[PDB]
C-alpha cells in the first residue's frame, strides 16, 4: 500500500467535451492526489497537526478515519472560453494545477 | 525554520530521497511494529517539528504492537532499533 | 451522506498522552468524513481542482473522488512537560476544524 | 463575492439549512439522475460561482445519465424540470 504523492493526470477538454465552449487551451496537467496517510506521518507529507493528532486516534479507534491526501498547493491557468453572448472572454482560473499533496 | 537534519529513511522515504536519506527540521525515526499474522518490520525516516511531541510519544495498546523512537542529531536513526512493548 | 464535520472529542488519557500534557485533559477536535458527489454545493468549499476531478471521475472511475477534509482549523493553548522537562506553555496551530470541504 | 442569491435545495441542503433554503453567490441548481441502482432520483441545491461553467455545463457521458441545469435568479430552481439524456444502444458506449 503506496503513500500519498501527486500524480499526472492531463485533462484534455475534448475528451470530456468541453470544446465547445474552451476555445483555448485544448487541455491541461491537472495532476491529482492519493496514497495512505500512515502512522508516523512523514516529514515530505505536510500534514497538520490535526491530521497528526487523527492519524492517533485512528489506529485506537479505527472507527475514526484516516487523514487524507489532498492539493496542499495549487496554482492558475488562464483559458479562454464562451460568453453567454457567444463572445470569447479571458480569465484566469485559480486553484486548477496541483503543485503538491498533504495529509489533511 | 529551514530543514537542518539529515536522517536515513526507509519505507517512510520521500520519492526524491537521496541514497534512502531525508532532510528535515524535527527529527530522524525509526519505528518496529508487528502486523496480525505476527511477523515484524522496520521502518524510518524524517518527521517534521511541527506535531513531532504527538508522533515520537508512545501511546499505549494502538489496534497493533509499535516502538517509535525519534533523535536530532545527523543519521543518529541509524543506531535506534526500538523493541516491542511487552 | 456528503461532506461534513462530524464530533470528535480526543480525551489525553486514551491516548496516553496524559503524561506529558498538564492541561487540558482532552479536546473537542471533530473530523470531516462524507461524500464529494456532483455536483459540488456551495458549502462544500472546492476548489476548481476538485470540481474538475469530480467531473473526470464520473467519466474515468480510475480517477478518485474529491476527499472530504478540513478546510479551516482552529488553534488551542496546552501546558505541557518538555525534553528538558518544563512545564511550559504553548499555543498549538490547526488543532481543531472548524469547517469542512471536498479538496 | 456576497451571495445574493437564495436557492431551493433538496438532497444537496447545507445542514444549517432552513426550509429547505440556501443562500448563494453563483447559480441555483435542478439535478436528474440516475443511481448505481438505476433507479432515478431528483436533487436541488446552491452553487457557487467558482467552477460553476464546469458543474453547469457537465460531461456529456458519465458512467450513469443525468442532467444538471442551473439558473442566477431567486428560488428559480423550482422551475427547472430537467430531463434524462437519451439512453444510446449498442455494445460500445
Amino acid at each position: 500500500k503506496s503513500s500519498c504523492k501527486r500524480h499526472p493526470l492531463y485533462v484534455d477538454f475534448s475528451d470530456v467535451g468541453w470544446n465547445d465552449w474552451i476555445v483555448a487551451p485544448p487541455g491541461y496537467h491537472a495532476f491529482y492526489c492519493h496514497g495512505e496517510c500512515p502512522f508516523p506521518l512523514a516529514d515530505h507529507l505536510n500534514s497538520t497537526n490535526h491530521a497528526i493528532v487523527q492519524t492517533l486516534v485512528n489506529s485506537v479507534n479505527s472507527k475514526i478515519p484516516k487523514a487524507c491526501c489532498v492539493p496542499t498547493e495549487l496554482s492558475a491557468i488562464s483559458m479562454l472560453y464562451l460568453d453567454e453572448n457567444e463572445k470569447v472572454v479571458l480569465k484566469n482560473y485559480q486553484d486548477m494545477v496541483v503543485e503538491g499533496c498533504g495529509c489533511r | 525554520t529551514l530543514p537542518f537534519l539529515k536522517c536515513y529513511c526507509s519505507g517512510h522515504c520521500p520519492d526524491d530521497a537521496i541514497n534512502n536519506t531525508c532532510i528535515t527540521n524535527g527529527h530522524c525515526f525509526a519505528i518496529i511494529e508487528e502486523d496480525d499474522q505476527g511477523e515484524t518490520t522496520l521502518a524510518s525516516g524524517c518527521m517534521k517539528y511541527e506535531g513531532s511531541d504527538f508522533q515520537c510519544r508512545d501511546t499505549p495498546i494502538p489496534h497493533q504492537r509499535r516502538s517509535i523512537e525519534c533523535c536530532r542529531t545527523n543519521l543518529c536513526n541509524q543506531y535506534l532499533q526500538p523493541t516491542l512493548p511487552p
